[PDB]
RNA sequence: AUGAUGAGGUUAAUAGGUUCGAGGUGGAAGCAUGGUGACAUGUGGAGCUGACGAAUACUAAUCGAUCGAAGACUUAAU
RNA sequence: UGAGUAGCGAAAGACGGGUGAGAAUCCCGUCCACCGAUUGACUAAGGUUUCCAGAGGAAGGCUCGUCCGCUCUGGGUUAGU
RNA sequence: ACCGAUAGUGAACAGUACCGUGAGGGAAAGGUGAAAAGCACCCCGGAAGGGGAGUGAAAUAGAACCUGAAACCGUGUGCU
RNA sequence: UUAAGUUAUUAAGGGCGCACGGUGGAUGCCUUGGCACUAGAAGCCGAUGAAGGACGUUACUAACGACGAUAUGCUUUGGG
């Protein structure tokens, strides 16, 4: 089977979670654990957390062994986008896009 | 650099402000239309 | 030698209490790049404190900022006292060494390689 | 100074074909704890 | 610039603390003697010394992981 | 789109201890540094609750934030001269 | 044989945000469901968010709530 | 075996087709609000203090409506 689980409306890019997100789509749990601790980004402990509560939620709804699980699927989408503005030279203001990003993360065992 | 707008709350309340527009024709005309348009502060 | 990202008396400046405080904990917690030129201005202090006679006393002065080290019994010392008085007598065998670095992960803040310089 | 044309979604994408992050270097820490950064030590968290 | 290149990773002289030199400066501190004193002389080419040359495992280059081949057909001589 | 590009608004910080899910950035200590006919101390204009205590960390703060001139709750200005 | 939320009043929720010393200028913003029955309880998490369970005819009707186009951003693949 | 020759295999990334998501708020349906008129009244108040306002008033009180220290209302005659 499959679990899976959902962070919604993220603070952060999403061109900057991708790139930490595919470092870890298709891996086994423990080995994408171990990956998303020695990063130094700033959305690897954001990640970290979805991670694992996919992991428990497989666990605890599903009955799945959490020792034989692969990351099957890991992506970001857009959320909605706060705007703001910055003053520049000689009375000009210039837009700025703070973005968000929902982050999902399904594991599985491989069988059926 | 020194800007335009100096603040003064004597200054104000003798240039504008309800006795002086009350002290001409022209004043009560400005307080009139603004009365009709529903203006919410009248000087 | 390195420029640590500040000028000439910047540099010698926090170098000295860079220095005086390893003298106090034994142990301290720095980048990488400041334990690797520690390194080498603490060693040369401990030589002086090997030697001990009052002309090397007087150089070792220069360096060494001035603080008071309170120890258990309520002994107050400077820290000239206490090398010359239990560092010295400590490594008076080694024939170089005294330190050693230990490195550990990068900060958060910024990414900077963060390093536990200790005193062998 | 300006762009004269505006950038199609092909050559943006193949811009950053090298432009990834890699995976770290991730010795195991052996006698107690998890994976460790190599040649770092973790005092907590692992024996090495 | 980064990457790349080259010297090394304990069966080790790679950094380079320690010891000894080259070169640089130019006579340390302390003490003694002379002088009313500023100072001078002796101990003593003294003391100090980044990058240069040697020697020495004392401190650090740990344990590990990843990638990486299996030699096709047709024809002619052999 | 340009692009993870330009910029992040004059300057000296270092380390120890603490608290916290999380600390270069908050609190405490020591050392160091800068102004000093002033970056010190008073009174006016002008602003109008920004003042204080306890709690908070979505947005604001050109980074972070356990902090705040920000959010919540409750307080605070006394004249015959 | 008038409009149906860029329309119709500037204004379906306002001469208000806001701008200007002043006279004056002047917006944007409607729709859960028949009924709040508006998600008891368990799990990961500091929280925010989520996965189950439950309500409902329907929760990809969960309050940023009818329908949900296009630009634009991603993940997986058949041929190249 | 050696020669001579022909033709295979890779996808760091890209292209086209298909499937599945997000962002966004067009389209359809709807109406609380408007627009143009017809018929019948009426039009203008005030020193007996106006038009328009400021402050207040509810057990808990920010805004709008209502009301005025008799204040989120008092009396009376009818209706219900
Ligand atoms: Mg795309």
């Amino acid at each position: 089977m499959e679990a899976k689980a959902v962070a919604r409306t993220i603070r952060i890019a999403p061109r900057k979670v991708r790139l930490v997100l595919d470092l870890i789509r298709g891996k086994n749990a423990a080995e994408a654990i171990a990956i998303l601790k020695l990063t130094n980004k700033a959305s690897s402990p954001v990640i970290e957390k979805v991670l694992m509560s996919a992991l428990a939620n497989a666990e605890h709804n599903y009955d799945m062994n959490t020792d034989e699980l692969v990351v099957k699927e890991a992506y970001a989408n857009e959320g909605p986008t706060l705007k703001r503005f910055r003053p520049r030279a000689q009375g000009r203001a210039s837009a700025i896009n703070k973005r968000t990003s929902h982050i999902t993360i399904v594991v599985s065992d491989g069988k059926e | 650099v020194k800007r335009t707008y100096q603040p003064n709350k004597r200054k104000h309340s003798k240039v504008h402000g309800f006795r002086k527009r009350m002290s001409t024709k022209n004043g009560r005309k400005v307080l009139a239309r603004r009365r009709r348009k529903g203006r919410k502060v009248l000087s | 030698y390195r420029k640590l990202g500040r000028t000439s008396d910047q540099r010698k400046a926090m170098l000295r209490d860079l220095a005086t405080s390893l003298i106090i904990s034994e142990r301290i917690e720095t980048t990488e790049a400041r334990a690797k030129e520690v390194r080498s201005v603490v060693e040369k202090l401990i030589t002086l404190g090997k030697k001990g006679d009052l002309a090397s006393r007087r150089n070792a002065a220069k360096t060494l900022r001035n603080v008071e080290i309170l120890n258990e019994d309520e002994t107050t010392q400077t820290a000239l006292q206490k090398l010359f008085g239990e560092i010295a007598e400590r490594y008076t065998e080694r024939q170089g060494g005294y330190t050693r670095i230990l490195k550990q992960g990068p900060r958060r803040g910024d990414g900077a390689e963060s390093v536990i310089i200790e005193l062998v | 100074a300006v762009p004269k044309r505006r950038t199609s979604k092909t050559r943006k994408n193949k811009r950053r074909t090298h432009f990834k992050i890699s995976v770290p270097g991730m010795t195991e820490c052996p006698n107690c704890g998890e994976y460790k950064l190599s040649h770092r030590v973790c005092k907590n968290c692992g024996s090495y």
